């Protein structure tokens, strides 16, 4: 035994020497020395640092520039909004707690935390797979006289608030649970936990399939298509020098959208994969922080690659952060 | 292909 079972948490730390308390009433300094739990503050501080003025901007940006404010933008926003979930819901929370030692806001605390910060990260997920369908949809031209518009966009946006509650919500009311994560200072998705009164196994097969794969599947053909309408439209036309700059800075996108949704979630599935098929393993609290790392951290570099990285947003954030203009 | 990836804002 590794582990220490309570009412609704998992403290990956066995009591066979009896220092295991609630991570929801003391700290939990015999999983992680103090200095370890100043590090996870530190990290969320950057994120928070870091991650408000990014996605902030974004908004704010798009407030005042007439020309941002696009159909084909709205998923954007949307992103940046997720991201700002993640940010107040999850980053400022753990701020907060991990400097207290423990998950000082209690379950139903945990429930609040876990479902915002889980929300976001969705909405976040979702919106990176509505976009890559719309620019298939518009690029690629799979379908004979369609014409994007505000009302699709709508669509788009709402379609990833429907995905992420389907995901956020059930945990909250039977289906799978929200309880303290790595080093119990956030709340997620209980994944690891075999815990039947709730249905864990079925939920964590829902999630990985229909919240990773199909997503994975979704991004691959759609992008996967786009690079190829495109390289065959330079082929086509290598008479245009720009046409062949577009075929690569095109191609390059795709490879650091793809390898940047891979990092962001690869680490949530694989581990819970891992755990899945080597049922009940001994995982240390701070190595169940890592998928989190890599997940959290995506509200700093999908809008980099995203916002900064998109030519429009980029001029309008230069000329706003300059102050008239440049 | 070009206004559309302008549009889309891949290029
Ligand atoms: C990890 O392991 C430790 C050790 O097993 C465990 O901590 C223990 O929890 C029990 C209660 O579940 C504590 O027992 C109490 O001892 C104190 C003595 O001061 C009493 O206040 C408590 O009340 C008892 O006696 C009363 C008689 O007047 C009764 O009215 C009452 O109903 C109780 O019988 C109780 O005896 C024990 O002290 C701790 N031990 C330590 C070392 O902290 C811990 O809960 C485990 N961790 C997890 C997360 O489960
Ligand atoms: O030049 C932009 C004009 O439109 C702005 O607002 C638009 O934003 C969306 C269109 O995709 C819709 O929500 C809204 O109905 C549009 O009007 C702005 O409000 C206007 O003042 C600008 O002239
Ligand atoms: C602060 C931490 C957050 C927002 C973590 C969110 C994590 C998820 C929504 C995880 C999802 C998945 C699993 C639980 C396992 C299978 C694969 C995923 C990635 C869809
Ligand atoms: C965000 C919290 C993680 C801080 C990074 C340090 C973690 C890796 O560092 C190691 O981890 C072990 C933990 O059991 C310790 O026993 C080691 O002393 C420490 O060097
Ligand atoms: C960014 C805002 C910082 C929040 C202040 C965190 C206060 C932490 O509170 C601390 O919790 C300890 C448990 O480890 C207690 O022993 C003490 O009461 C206290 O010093
Ligand atoms: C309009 O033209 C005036 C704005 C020019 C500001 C230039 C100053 C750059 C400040 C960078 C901030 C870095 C500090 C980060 C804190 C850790
Ligand atoms: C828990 O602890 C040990 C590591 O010392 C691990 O090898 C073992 O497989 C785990 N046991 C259970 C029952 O999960």
């Amino acid at each position: 035994m590794n582990g220490t079972e309570g009412p609704n948490f998992y403290v990956p730390f066995s009591n066979k020497t009896g220092v295991v308390r609630s991570p929801f009433e003391a700290p939990q300094y015999y999983l992680a020395e103090p200095w370890q739990f100043s590090m996870l503050a530190a990290y969320m501080f950057l994120l928070i640092m870091l991650g408000f003025p990014i996605n902030f901007l974004t908004l704010y940006v798009t407030v005042q520039h007439k020309k941002l404010r696009t159909p084909l933008n709205y998923i954007l926003l949307n992103l940046a909004v997720a991201d700002l979930f993640m940010v107040f819901g999850g980053f400022t929370t753990t701020l907060y707690t991990s400097l207290h030692g423990y998950f000082v806001f209690g379950p139903t605390g945990c429930n609040l935390e876990g479902f915002f910060a889980t929300l976001g990260g969705e909405i976040a997920l979702w919106s990176l797979v509505v976009l890559a369908i719309e620019r298939y949809v518009v690029v690629c031209k799979p379908m004979s006289n369609f014409r994007f518009g505000e009302n699709h966009a709508i669509m788009g946006v709402a379609f990833t608030w429907v995905m992420a509650l389907a995901c956020a919500a059930p945990p909250l009311v039977g289906w799978s649970r929200y309880i303290p994560e790595g080093m119990q200072c956030s709340c997620g998705i209980d994944y690891y936990t075999p815990h039947e009164e709730t249905n864990n196994e079925s939920f964590v097969i829902y999630m990985f399939v229909v919240h990773f794969i199909i997503p994975l599947i979704v991004i691959f053909f759609c992008y996967g298509q786009l690079v190829f309408t495109v390289k065959e439209a330079a082929a086509q036309q290598q008479e245009s020098a720009t046409t062949q700059k577009a075929e690569k800075e095109v191609t390059r996108m795709v490879i650091i959208m793809v390898i940047a949704f891979l990092i962001c979630w690869l680490p949530y599935a694989g581990v819970a994969f891992y755990i899945f098929t080597h049922q009940g393993s001994d995982f240390g609290p701070i190595f169940m922080t890592i998928p989190a790392f890599f997940a959290k951290t995506s509200a700093v570099y999908n809008p980099v690659i995203y916002i900064m990285m998109n030519k429009q947003f980029r001029n309008c954030m230069v000329t706003t952060l300059c102050c008239g203009k440049n | 292909i070009l206004e559309n990836l302008k549009d889309v804002g891949l290029f």
